[PDB]
């Protein structure tokens, strides 16, 4: 169990799962969060290569998926992003916004 | 000129007992003394 | 359990695993403050019907 | 209706504060409530339950606070036992 | 046990109004006498609180004329404020709890 | 847009001038070089550097933030200017942060602004009341005053007392024939 206690509520939630167990992607409103899962706790990197835990939205997210170890595409509520996982590096973007 | 009022459907005499006061003697046939036990059949209520 | 968390917080918070040894206590004590707002309203409706016919 | 116009500045006041320590405004209202409510209900339709709703709102917010409150409490309490035991 | 399984039965199925249209006071008092023995019990309290609840708000001014009955509103009344106490020293070592947490 | 950014459509006029779904749609599909090039169309961005954001606005910021450091937020939260600042920190703390990362960063926390703090909620709202119990669990239980602890103690008692009759307010507001013998008139 990991327990936050969040004042705020938006059910826009989903997580997704690595192949491996090893992470937890977390898909919160404008919020993506990397989950360890011995811990329950963040991914901490000891090198610090900013594969950080904790990355920045636009608008809630509805779903994040992995294809693989390698590619996560997220679809939020106005748009889609498709990065990888060994590198941070976005790749591929498509709107959602007027459909 | 006259009237008739509905408040009294129970009533056994009617008189003046003085000069003006009224003397109006109704009845409460079942809900004081009889209580006869009436069959069972229930309203559907919901 | 007052006095015991009372004469014995310090050991508490030595120990690591707080919920995993006093599960249980946390489950009794969050049941009664769930218990607690619902019993409340209750009570409302208890001494407003009561003052009513105290009145009348 | 001079009961619904005392009504009306009751719960205006008691909106605009909302943690004021005073008790005979509350006791009114309860006595108010406790005695002619549901003529109360049929006084008006919107601006007295807009109102209502208003302060069902702000008082909802004070039960909201209420259980944390409590919490603290016990723990100023446990803290005063705690010092009581190191005086002795 | 099997009152409080009979009791979310009929609220489930039913509305308790249909279950207490045609009560009178010698079968209001059952009722009463156990909500008086099982209040106090954890599981059962928000249920008898609901029942107790449409039951006041149904006979109203029955309980003003039949006179036992505000006295079973009275030591209602003294045991749920005993459980009012009960709770909230219970909030409190939950919060003492929290400290320790 | 990246050149328009770097040379610097309603937002691009204006930033062309001066040099939000649908705008976080058109402007989020390189977005890190906009917000540095960056650092109106910065309360856009923030809507849709933590140490920056730290340094810098106020407003947008602390409602809308996208990352912001316990450390800095506990900074400006005792801050003890209290322009609703109290109320709306602590709906971000326990909005961005868990407890016990609240708790150990109280415990990081120097005592005197906790003494000053408490002095300042005992003279002049769940979501404080909440900080107050986890400030309350990160100083633990040796090192307080018995007096700053009496003066909270008669404090949340009073609180609580309002909040008990407050509470049943709320839910207040939440909430045979003729004898056997009447003398009664008549009209004419």
């Amino acid at each position: 169990i990991s327990l936050p206690n969040f004042n705020h509520f938006s059910n826009s939630v989903s997580l997704a799962w690595s192949q491996d167990g090893s992470l937890i992607f977390h898909g919160f409103d404008d919020k993506l969060q990397i989950l360890d899962f011995d811990t329950f706790k963040k991914f901490e990197s000891l090198e610090n290569t900013k594969t950080v835990s904790e990355f920045t939205l636009d608008s809630e997210i509805q779903t994040v998926k992995l294809i693989n170890d390698t590619n996560l595409i997220v679809a939020t509520r106005t748009t889609l992003n498709a990065i990888n996982l060994l590198r941070g590096q976005v790749i591929n973007s498509f709107d959602l916004y007027p459909f | 000129h006259f009237f008739f009022t509905d408040k009294y459907k129970p009533l056994l005499f009617v008189d003046l007992i003085s000069s003006n006061e009224l003397a109006i003697i109704e009845r409460n046939p079942l809900t004081f003394h009889s209580k006869q036990k009436a069959f069972i059949q229930p309203k559907l209520v919901f | 359990v007052k006095w015991c968390l009372i004469i014995h917080g310090g050991y508490l918070v030595s120990i690591p695993n707080l919920m995993s040894t006093l599960s249980s206590l946390h489950s009794t004590l969050k049941r009664r403050s769930d218990l607690l707002p619902r019993l409340l309203a209750l009570d409302a409706r208890l001494d407003c019907t009561i003052n009513k016919f105290k009145t009348l | 209706d001079h009961l619904s116009k005392i009504f009306l500045t009751i719960s205006k006041s008691i909106t605009q504060n909302p943690w004021n320590e005073e008790n005979l405004l509350p006791l009114w209202l309860k006595w108010l409530l406790t005695l002619k409510s549901g003529e109360l209900n049929s006084i008006k339709d919107k601006h007295t339950k807009k109102n209502c709703k208003h302060l069902k709102s702000a008082l909802r917010s004070s039960e909201e606070i209420l259980p944390v409150l409590l919490g603290i409490q016990g723990r100023l309490e446990m803290l005063r036992r705690q010092a009581k035991l190191r005086e002795d | 046990e099997l009152t409080l399984t009979v009791l979310q039965e009929l609220r489930k199925r039913g509305k308790v109004r249909v279950a207490l249209y045609g009560r009178d006071e010698s079968t209001l008092e059952p009722l009463l006498n156990w909500c008086l023995k099982g209040i106090e019990d954890v599981r059962s309290a928000s249920i008898v609180a609901d029942w107790v609840a449409v039951v006041l708000e149904l006979y109203g001014n029955t309980l003003e004329s039949s006179p036992v009955l505000q006295e079973l509103m009275i030591d209602l009344k003294t045991k749920v404020r005993h459980e009012i106490h009960k709770s909230k020293e219970a909030q409190r070592i939950e919060g003492m709890l929290q400290l320790l947490t | 847009v990246i050149e328009k950014l770097s040379a610097l459509d309603i937002f691009f006029k204006e930033l062309k001038i001066k040099e939000y779904i649908s705008d976080p749609g058109f402007l989020n599909k390189d977005l890190i070089f906009g917000k540095f090039s960056g650092n109106t169309f910065l309360l856009t961005h923030p809507l849709f550097r933590n140490l920056l954001s730290l340094l810098r606005l106020f407003k947008q910021a602390i409602v809308t933030c996208p990352n912001l450091p316990l450390n800095e937020l506990l900074e400006e939260l005792f801050s003890i200017r209290n322009r609703e600042l109290l109320l709306d920190i602590s709906f971000r703390i326990l909005q961005d942060f868990t407890r016990d990362s609240i708790k150990q960063e109280m415990k990081k926390l120097s005592k005197l602004d906790v003494q000053n703090f408490i002095e300042f909620i005992t003279s002049g709202s769940t979501q404080l009341f909440q900080l107050l119990s986890l400030v309350l669990d990160s100083i633990g239980l040796f090192s307080l005053e018995g007096a700053l602890l009496e003066n909270l103690t008669l404090y949340i008692d009073k609180q609580v007392e309002i909040a008990e009759r407050n509470t049943e307010l709320w839910n207040l507001i939440d909430t045979r024939a003729l004898p056997t013998y009447t003398m009664e008139y008549l009209d004419i």
